[PDB]
């Protein structure tokens, strides 16, 4: 399977949280969620076996 | 996890994969003296045979998951041997003409 | 029915469930006198699943342990003193007299 790439803008592959509970999803949706509990940042739920499972907690 | 994914999705309603998955994991954990792929292939083939017995013939073997060297049986210049999940109960032979 | 493993979804829940539900299968623990009358494997699995799954982990753990204790009592085995450590809250909180 040959997959070509030319566009270097890869903001769709990046998700981040910063500042006062600011979240940016992989798809570009920026929102605020002031949750201080333990939450699933990102996990591989699309397969029978999970490759990664990242969780973050705030204080 | 192959015993829980889309590969055996159709069989999940006809054969419960719980004990087969447990045996798979236990055998793969205990197959530490050499030849763990044989242990895994046997564990998955047990569930595959259970699926095939009740009418569901799923194709689970891939060149990276328990490959079968059918081409080994082809005579020089011939191409006859094929992988069958269902099997061929009444292929024509000269013992059952 | 789905092939979920709640204990794999949380490290701390797994640690708590393994630490407190393994007393069922301990040969010398508070439940060791009953390993002959009642086999504790199913109760251990139920304890693990319930503790990892439900939000009130201690309540489900205590429910599983009490279920095993009741099953033992149905066989004529008494396991008094098993509430030392965890599952001691029901001992103290009940009517005044």
């Amino acid at each position: 399977p040959v997959v070509r790439a030319s566009n270097p803008a890869h903001n769709g592959r990046v998700c981040s949280t910063w500042g006062s509970f600011h979240y940016k999803t992989f798809d570009g949706d920026v929102f605020r969620f002031p949750g201080l509990c333990n939450y699933v940042f990102s996990e591989h739920c699309g397969a029978a076996y999970e490759d990664f499972n990242i969780q973050l907690r705030r204080s | 996890s192959i015993l829980h994914g889309p590969t055996f999705a159709a069989c999940h309603a006809h054969v419960e994969p719980a004990r087969y998955y447990e045996a798979c994991v236990n055998d793969a954990c205990a197959c530490d003296s050499g030849g763990d792929c044989e242990c895994f292939c046997t564990a998955v083939a047990a569930y595959a045979q259970a699926c095939h017995e009740v009418g569901l013939c799923v194709s689970w073997r891939t060149p990276s998951i328990c490959p079968l060297f059918c081409d080994y049986y082809n005579p020089e210049g011939q191409c006859e041997w094929h992988y069958q999940p269902c099997g061929v109960p009444c292929l024509r032979t000269c013992r059952n003409p | 029915n789905s092939f979920e493993d709640p204990c794999s979804l949380s490290v701390e829940n797994e640690k708590y469930a393994q630490h407190w539900c393994s007393q069922l299968t301990d040969a010398d623990g508070p439940f060791g006198r009953c390993h002959a009358a009642v086999k504790p494997g199913t109760y251990y699995s139920n304890c693990m699943f319930d503790t990892c799954n439900c939000e009130r982990s201690e309540d489900c753990l205590c429910a599983a342990l009490s279920s095993y204790v009741h099953a033992c009592a149905a066989k004529g085995v008494q396991l008094g003193g098993w509430r030392d450590g965890v599952c001691t809250k029901p001992m103290t909180t009940c009517p005044k007299s």
